[PDB]
């Protein structure tokens, strides 16, 4: 199956360059351009620029010329977006995607990378803390992790090694005066199960390289 | 550039019935060789695009055939013939004829049935008081409409300043919301009070519900 | 204009 496999977050200083990567499988990256797309945090998706892997021709959106700098390594079927002269304004996930074709195939994206989320900040990356909401009483119980203070975003949280799926809810991160994200996930359980089961949160910050396992027992 | 007008920004849907989502473009798109190189992408909440629909009607394999778009020249249309709740998420239209660009996506999103929440309330943890803050946390689990309004009140005092809420996306199965609301204090001032409610007032409640508990039990 | 200039573009094979 064609994928394409993007890197995890990144946390890059204001005015530093930043090169994300983008490895195709599944297809010979030579057969299909590529583009490359911005999203700001909720905001729409813009398009930065195309390249053609086997030449290494590219064309740019006009506002990304000088911004942006798409390559390709052929032989480790890579391609490579270069970003300059980094502002706030840079902070957004960046997808690669291949393109169908050109004329009756369609010029469409028809696969895309999970997306590179780019943290441009003159700040030091600082790990989270978590912390049990511990459950107390129709049979049904909530418990879950309060995940305080961390930077930049963004932090994971599955249950029980992802083994606990239904019922989770991870909430937004919310930005508190303090500069920091703060964040909550929940689930609801049985309240039978609160003595016989145990529940563990799998807190996860890898722009730190915190990885924490919080055990939710009852007070 | 070429502008992508898409109409309408907001969807609300019901599940079972037919939803129609236009895009205009400010130029015509039409390559030497009769080519319309317009798309239409589907985002769902968090998780990258991915292609619905390509050359203005050419359907990408997988996508349910619920899913035709029609159009030429400068006008298109998106159409999905019978909503399911797996449906909601932000559809962007895209050209490739000129300088490539987007429109601004729009919203759909199910609408369901009322459903009041369940209320939840958690005091900090000790961990949490022997660290010098206090965060006190309510919950609203699995309801429908998205509006809540969630009072704090320590001592019978309504606070104001000092909570901050986040509020989960629809739920693809169920079409429904959650939210939390954080009460943030020093460790100092969670210490002068006692009685710490939260107070919840939802359309599928006839009178709000309070949640509370008492500093050490 | 840009149009004809995106289609040489994809047609190029050097």
């Amino acid at each position: 199956e064609v994928q394409l496999q993007q890197p995890g977050p990144v946390l890059v200083k204001p005015g530093a360059s930043v090169r994300m990567s983008c490895k195709a499988s599944g297809y010979r990256i030579t057969d299909n351009f590529m583009n490359w797309v911005k999203q700001s945090h909720g905001k729409s998706l813009e398009w930065i620029g195309i390249i053609n892997p086997y030449n290494g021709g590219t064309k740019y959106n006009q506002k990304f010329k000088g911004k942006a700098t798409l390559t390709v390594d052929t032989s480790s079927s890579t391609a490579y977006m270069e970003l300059n002269s980094l502002t706030s304004e840079d902070s957004a996930v960046y997808y690669c995607t291949r393109v169908r074709g050109n004329d009756y195939h369609g010029r469409a994206m028809d696969y895309w990378g999970q997306g590179t989320s780019v943290t441009v900040s003159s700040a030091s990356t600082k790990g989270p803390s978590v912390f049990p909401l511990a459950p107390s009483s129709g049979g049904t119980a909530a418990l879950g992790c309060l995940v305080k203070d961390y930077f930049p975003e963004p932090v994971t949280v599955s249950w029980n090694s992802g083994a606990l799926t239904s019922g989770v809810h991870t909430f937004p991160a919310v930005l508190q005066s303090s500069g920091l994200y703060s964040l909550s996930s929940v689930v609801t359980v049985p309240s039978s199960s609160l003595g016989t089961q145990t529940y563990i949160c799998n807190v996860n910050h890898k722009p730190s390289n915190t990885k924490v396992d919080k055990k939710v027992e009852p007070k | 550039d070429v502008v992508l007008t898409q109409t309408p920004l907001s969807l609300p849907v019901n599940i079972g019935d037919q939803a129609s989502i236009s895009c205009k473009s400010t130029k015509s798109l039409l390559n030497r060789d009769g080519f319309t190189f317009l798309d239409w992408y589907l985002q769902k909440p968090g998780q990258s695009p991915q292609l619905l629909i390509y050359l203005v009607s050419n359907r990408f394999s997988g996508v349910p055939d619920r899913f035709s778009g029609s159009g030429s020249g400068t006008d298109f249309t998106l159409k999905i013939s019978r909503v399911e709740a797996e449906d909601l998420g932000v559809y962007y239209c895209f050209q490739s004829n000129y300088l490539f660009t987007f429109g601004s996506g729009t919203k759909l999103e199910i609408k369901r049935t009322v459903a009041a929440p369940s209320v939840f309330i958690f005091p900090p943890s000790d961990e949490q008081l022997k660290s010098g803050t206090a965060s006190v946390v309510c919950l609203l689990n699995n309801f429908y409409p998205r509006e809540a309004k969630v009072q704090w009140k320590v001592d019978n005092a309504l606070q104001s300043g000092n909570s901050q809420e986040s509020v989960t996306e629809q739920d693809s199965k169920d079409s429904t919301y959650s939210l939390s609301s954080t009460l943030t204090l020093s460790k100092a001032d969670y210490e002068k009070h006692k009685v710490y409610a939260c107070e919840v007032t939802h359309q599928g409640l006839s009178s709000p519900v309070t949640k509370s508990f008492n500093r050490g039990e | 204009d840009f149009q004809d200039e995106l289609d040489e573009f994809f047609k190029n094979v050097s």
